[PDB]
């Protein structure tokens, strides 16, 4: 259930090798990707984490899994916050 | 009395012949050659601009050392190693790393074209050039030698292209493709013409320049002295493209050249850049790493390949941009992965520096200041852990350097993927997977060193694992802060 | 985990050493990186074109060692030292031109001296080209810098040899206007018979891409073959017709073949410690002799005519 | 545009290393290319040296601006760059472009 | 093949023979070779320790001065000049002033060996002396003129030695009497033994030390280079004065070495004295000048004497009592009188400098220190009138310099006088009347500055009549306090 | 009154030349102070003993012109210039010598011609020293410093002359041991009729005080017959005797003679820009060509028989 | 007395100019000279080295601490000075004392 | 009746040229090399100045003369303070 992805975060500068679960939800997506990335070279905020395919428009529902997502091992995801 | 070599140096070069024994393309294959179907007859117009002989040459080479090695002799007690800003001292341990036996590999590139260029002006200039080649090799190891016995982090002169420390791999990738892993035409442009008469000025001239104003005189005026050599050689590129032009071939020629541009532009951002802006003390920098672009690539070098008859390449309007960006994340991603490199990375953002970097770059605060405000933050209040890794960047499949984008108040980071006979390959530019796509039997089953980390190949598959696959052998050796993070104590 | 260690003396790859290493250990020794991963030679798809030609034509070579970097050039030139020697002798070359030029020699020399300096000569430019081109492909595939470095002097002194034979064919036509000379040294490497088996060799040669081979069919058979059938006979000739001039640089040029046949000679030492590698080294020379000899042949008769 | 402006321009002429070259070659630029005016950016490691569309610079002017006995192939002890394309002989080398931008 | 020096090196020197068609004292004249007496056959036995030959000359010297002219070449842009403190660009001055155009007179005495020595050895390693000084002379003109269009005090490297300025005379009579006014023999025993193997040192090695200190490496490299010409060509007077004693000429061996070493000591600690001890920044001085002193002239030089079997001089108390006093009334002479130097003498009495002098001269303050509280009172006090001479010195008949003694608390001042032909002469020291005694001809109708003053030579009979005489050609020229008296500044 | 003025862009001697200062000029001209005060060449005692000297041989010589250090040297050799020209010359020569030695040429000189040369040759050392103390003197009296230099140079030029002397005078006694090579030139230099005419004259030339009349009669009037008398004559013989080794030795030594010669007419040429000096020079040359014409006689007939 | 203590002594041996002989000519000191203690005194522009009555560098071990082709001729580009007498040749140098003080 | 002397005065580093006048007496001579030294080099101080032939122990009468003190020109003059 170790799952690679690369990870982008909202305001950070590069794209991260984040390993997450098969099993893990949107929610907990974002918070494993905000661990590398807030307090270290961005600055933390008020608001929801989202998941999103790299680039994409439409969010992954926060209580989705990664298995019922459809995403593959070692594709890019953005994190970003709601607008 | 002697005669004048313009009345000689014809016959120098009268050494086409027409085989018979074994064919023309046997002789020449094109893998080795990369002729591109051109008979050798058309290759004999090739005329090299910048001639020598042999008996000028060892005569003037002969001064050259002599020079190069009395300057050094005669400033061993300068206490340049002490008394020099720790950020100046990287900028050696940088430079000599990732140059000194790159120098030596492009002694095959020279010897490629010797052996299998048609042109037999290009077979002469060439054989000069392997031996330029062995000169600045030779001279850029014993340089750093005497520095050994103070720190093993100058092992890396010798050590670097040894090992699969992630900045080593980027810099094999894109020379093995330029150098040594093309055929001879394929050198002459890519190297001589595109990296050699562009590039390379920037690093053993601008520099050089960096060198003179903090006073090390032993460095400025060897690199400066190695340029004078590149400046002969380097001029084999031109009269090649002319000719390929001439017979035909201005798309394949130009299609070298783009491809070449970019690939020394992404690899050549993550080592000079950051010196140029960064390591080198804010009262040495002659002049921005941007303002050295515009003086030599685009100012010089793009003058001269239009001059030559090719266009600017259909990506520069995207280069401009980078110029501006590129290289100010890829500091970010050398210092924040600092325990990754050979050398000391200093971060260069005192406010002082910051004011710079806002003069030369409008907007740099609300961009990258924002991530070294966070990372300032961390210093000021000895949460340390938080200013190292505990994980590895994206890395491109490409260039082998780090995924990056602009960040900050107008965030903007693209990624650029590829599926190729069932993999998933990612890139940090659109020419990135141009040039991929331009000739994918070079690269398609290239693993980048995070494939090997996520396929097993690094053992233990933690941060510890790679460091010890990257090469290093102590804890000395790896990346610290340049000035072990004093300039918080500014940032008060 | 990660040690303290103390900084070396020189580079980790020499800190075993006894001996203080010397500028030339430091600044030649152990660079060839290529050589470090058998399936990538280069930093690349490992079934990229120049990878499959590495593993091919140097990593599968029949001649074998498992340390072909302990190889030491028993001159032990570095590009420093090539040039203050070189520029000794090329030095003292370029003023015997001088010299016997003022003394106007080529008038001096035996009646239709000129014809056989034209024929015999003058073409040596493309046998020297090739042997520089020759020199060339091996320093590009020798498996180990300190082989790879004897090679680019071997290539430069060629050029060396190269030039000497064009500064003098165009002298020599200065006082010999109606010889061919430097007009028709093509035709004769093309089609004299005496050239024709220099030339045959040189082409195939020229496609041994083995690097063994390489060096075993360039350095110990041909180049051999050229200081004792085409260099010293020259000599002999140039006496009996009262060239003066042709033999004292023919003895400069020999001073760089010599210089060849003993890095040559000293990799085959370092070779023969293993055993195989006798029959290999045999077996190569066995193969390319014929077309040395009969080259030798061709010229010596044009050369007595 | 700042880089369109950068591309376009026509200046031609050597980078001369910093040494003993530099002043006589600036010199010598100006003295062999009457009528051009000769434009000198001193980076201390080294000097950038142009006019428009050709400069020349001559053996023996410079050997006289040097003050000791000088062959042209010896600029290339400091010769560290060149703008332009060049054509060198043994009595001037000559700094130039085929077009004009 | 090629046969070894030892082999051959005989018949360089086998040119001695016996002249038939002159007399042997009509071919070597005893006032141009000083033979004593000593017959042809002895001199043959004469055998040179420091030999070399015409081949290796040539090529040895080629690449010494290869390196000399590369590193001043590398250097140019260092900032010496600009950045230097004023004292070092005084000691620049001051240098290449009082020693360029000398180093070309040297190759006169040279000359007069190549010549006139009955040596054959010595005629030989004369010639190559003669090449030496010929090189040392050239490089010091060359090295300060691009100097000159900086400041015109740099065109007296050519001038001093042309002009009457008293330096310039008390140099110009201590070297035409060891150099160019005496025979072969003089000159082998007191310039190349006793002022070339002892003194020289401290000017061209001491001096090298705090010019590295200093960071002037092109100057530093310069000197100790041509130092190593001096080492070789230095070692032609041992040889001579070995063939005296052993031919029975000890006594008047002992009184020429006696005399040189004298009156090389008076002149060298005008110019040396404060160079060390007062014109170099403190931080940059290596050793003092008493330090340097007891290295090079009682440590090394005087064991040489000794082991060449010569004893002491006769004075050498005196000497070693001097060495504690004179410079430092020297130094004051000269700053005071600065207006009459082509340099910038430094005062040298800042607080932090006059404990240093007190360490390495315990008692200066109570000494020097009295007429130095004096001068700096008036200087805080804006009393320049009183900062500047309205008189001349009295002057030494035979070193050419004033007269001068121990000031302030423990004061003692001795002028020694004789009469001589009906004229009044006055000296400086006990030795430097004997000097005189042991030569009158060669002394007795010179006139000093001041004598010349006194008679009516130079007009207007003034101050002002006087620089000119002494050849100052603009206002700039003279020399004034290096610092503008800013040293006062820490005096408060 | 002291006026401002601004810093000279070279010596104050030499900032009204229109002409950029050369090295040359800047490191050779004007630097005999000694010429300055008539009365005190040297800053002692106007009557000491080497100030009468120079009053006597320098200042009051018949040769005269108000500007000596306007002389220029036609080659503007320094001595950085001087080393890196003969470098090359004298290393081309030790080139010379080594390759012959290998060739051993010695043995196969004509026979007897090892007598002629310890005869005619080995002895040389002697008459070429004479020229070396010779040119010293010159060097010494002269009245400007671009004349000196000149002399300097000439000095070393001599001495080179007389270490291959000494240098070929062992070797050749190396393959003849039983010639007196080595061994008797004194002797031959002292006792030999052949030597004496040439002995005269030197030991008369380095007892010609006057700066103007040692020059002369050094450079005018010897210096040139020992080319035409001696160094040519030398090369004839040794072609008739299958010597190819000194001919080319001489031809670097005549390399020197003929440098010689060019500075000395561009001394005579600003010489004679006082017409009062052509009786001067010319009475020093009739009054010394004899002795030369004597000199080279005995020679010659030394050399023919 | 410091002047006497400072004559009483029988300290031989070359002062080295700084540059690329300085550390080689020390370790052949050390090499060539066992049982003698070598002294250096550095003044950065120059070494002083020394030994009681004798001190010898020999070419052999010159050459090998160098590192590169070396001729005992050479060693007169970096000799600024020496204490003793000397006996050269193309084996060795060799610094000393006739008497003992 | 310009009268040239050498004078070396009490605590000075050095002997200077000064012109005095034959009808100069002692106290004026000591004044006029005063000049050249005291707030110069050496500090002023309480008491008599004398004068006396260099080295000399005999002093010269305050009010003698030039003329009358039988000294040549240019000889050395010591100036010093009564003990
Ligand atoms: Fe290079
Ligand atoms: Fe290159
Ligand atoms: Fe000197
Ligand atoms: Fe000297």
């Amino acid at each position: 259930s170790a799952f690679p992805v690369h990870a982008a975060f909202e305001k950070d500068f590069l794209v991260q090798l984040v390993v997450v679960d098969l099993n893990d939800s949107m929610d907990q997506v974002a918070e494993k990707v905000a661990y590398h990335c807030v307090n270290r070279r961005v600055a933390p905020r008020e608001g929801v984490m989202r998941v999103r395919k790299h680039r994409s428009t439409e969010l992954f529902p926060r209580d989705m899994t990664i298995a019922e997502s459809g995403l593959n091992p070692t594709e890019v995801i953005d994190v970003v916050f709601e607008e | 009395a002697m005669h004048p070599r313009k009345d000689w140096y014809e016959l120098t070069r009268a050494t086409n012949w027409t085989p018979s024994y074994v064919t023309e393309e046997q002789l020449f294959p094109e893998r080795m050659s990369g002729h591109m179907g051109i008979p050798l007859e058309k290759w004999e117009s090739y005329d090299e601009p910048y001639k020598t002989s042999y008996p000028e040459y060892v005569s003037i080479q002969r001064e050259k050392d002599a020079g190069a090695y009395s300057v050094k002799a005669a400033l061993e007690r300068a206490k340049i190693y002490e008394n020099s800003d720790p950020g100046w001292i990287s900028t050696l341990k940088s430079h000599y790393g990732a140059i000194a036996v790159l120098e030596y590999a492009a002694v095959t590139g020279e010897g490629r074209m010797a052996r299998f260029s048609k042109a037999p002006g290009n077979r002469n200039m060439a054989t000069f050039g392997m031996m330029d080649e062995l000169r600045h090799g030779q001279l850029q190891l014993f340089f750093p030698h005497e520095y050994c016995k103070k720190d093993r982090q100058f092992d890396w002169a010798w050590r670097a292209y040894h090992s699969n420390e992630w900045a080593a791999i980027a810099a094999k990738h894109f020379f093995d493709d330029i150098i040594t892993g093309r055929d001879a035409i394929s050198v002459a442009i890519m190297l001589t013409f595109s990296f050699e008469t562009g590039f390379t000025n920037m690093q053993f001239l601008g520099l050089a320049a960096d060198a003179a104003e903090a006073g090390d005189y032993t460095f400025a005026n060897l690199i400066s002295s190695i340029q004078t050599d590149e400046s002969r050689h380097a001029q084999q590129g031109g009269p090649a493209l002319q000719l390929l032009i001439e017979n035909g071939k201005r798309e394949e020629a130009q299609k070298k050249v783009d491809m070449a541009i970019w690939r020394a532009w992404r690899l050549f951002a993550v080592l000079t850049g950051p010196v140029m802006d960064y390591y080198t003390p804010l009262e040495d920098r002659s002049q921005s790493f941007k303002e050295f672009m515009y003086e030599w690539i685009i100012g010089q070098f793009e003058r001269s390949l239009i001059d030559l008859g090719l266009d600017k390449p259909w990506y520069w309007d995207l280069f401009l941009k980078d110029i501006d960006e590129l290289h100010h994340s890829y500091h970010m991603g050398v210092w924040y992965w600092r325990t990754t490199a050979w050398w000391n990375p200093a971060a260069g953002v005192t406010p002082e520096e910051r004011d710079w970097l806002e003069e030369k770059y409008p907007g740099w605060n609300k961009r990258w200041g924002r991530c070294w405000d966070v990372i300032t933050e961390n210093v000021l209040n000895d949460r340390m852990d938080l200013v190292s890794p505990e994980t590895l960047p994206s890395v491109c499949n490409m260039s082998q350097i780090p995924l990056v984008g602009v960040p900050g108040d107008d965030w903007n980071i693209e990624v650029f993927s590829l599926e190729h006979n069932g993999r998933l390959y990612h890139f940090g530019s659109e020419v990135d997977r141009w040039v991929f796509q331009q000739d994918p039997v070079q690269y398609q089953n290239h693993m980048n060193i995070v494939d090997r980390f996520l396929a097993g190949q690094i053992q233990p598959m933690t941060l510890e694992g790679a460091l010890k696959y990257m090469g290093f052998q102590s804890i000395e050796e790896m990346g610290k802060d340049a000035h072990d993070f004093a300039w918080a104590d500014k940032c008060k | 985990s990660f040690e303290s260690k103390k900084p070396m003396r020189t580079w980790s790859h020499l800190a075993e050493m006894r001996k203080k290493p010397s500028e030339y250990d430091i600044v030649s020794r152990k660079l060839h990186y290529s050589t470090n991963n058998p399936d990538s030679p280069w930093e690349l798809s490992p079934d990229s074109p120049m990878n499959l030609w590495y593993k091919q034509y140097r990593n599968a070579s029949p001649l074998k060692h498992d340390n072909w970097d302990a190889f030491t050039d028993p001159d032990q030139l570095v590009y420093r030292t090539y040039n203050l020697m070189q520029d000794g002798q090329e030095s003292y070359v370029q003023s015997l031109f001088d010299q016997f030029n003022e003394r106007e020699h080529d008038q001096m020399v035996r009646e239709g001296w000129e014809h056989t300096m034209a024929r015999c000569y003058s073409p040596l430019r493309y046998l020297f080209h090739c042997l520089q081109m020759s020199s060339a492909y091996v320093q590009q595939m020798a498996p180990a810098s300190t082989i790879s470095n004897c090679c680019i002097l071997q290539t430069a002194d060629s050029l060396r040899w190269l030039t000497h034979t064009a500064y003098r064919t165009h002298e020599l036509s200065l006082t010999y206007p109606d010889a061919g000379l430097g007009e028709h040294e093509r035709e004769l490497w093309e089609k004299e018979p005496g050239w024709q088996g220099l030339r045959e060799l040189m082409e195939k040669q020229l496609t041994a891409f083995d690097w063994g081979e390489a060096f075993v069919s360039l350095n110990l058979v041909v180049k051999p073959m050229i200081v004792e059938s085409i260099f010293k006979p020259l000599q002999q000739q140039a006496w009996e017709n009262n060239d003066t001039l042709l033999p004292l640089l023919i003895d400069s040029q020999l001073k760089d073949a010599e210089r060849h046949s003993r890095w040559s000679k000293a990799l085959v030492k370092h070779a023969l410690e293993n055993p195989d590698n006798h029959a290999v080294i045999e077996g190569w020379i066995e193969k390319w002799r014929p077309l040395a000899d009969r080259a030798a042949e061709a010229y010596l008769s044009m050369l007595s005519s | 545009t700042l880089a369109d402006q950068a591309l376009h321009n026509n200046n031609v002429g050597p980078i001369i290393r910093a040494g003993d070259l530099v002043e006589p070659v600036i010199e010598t630029a100006e003295i062999d290319n009457p009528g051009k005016e000769i434009t000198v950016e001193d980076r201390r490691a080294y000097v950038r040296i142009a006019a428009e569309g050709e400069l020349i610079l001559t053996r023996k002017t410079l050997e006289e601006q040097l003050g000791r006995p000088f062959n042209m192939q010896e600029l290339e002890i400091n010769l560290a760059s060149f703008a332009g394309q060049i054509q060198a002989d043994e009595d001037q080398i000559r700094f130039y472009f085929d077009k004009t931008m």
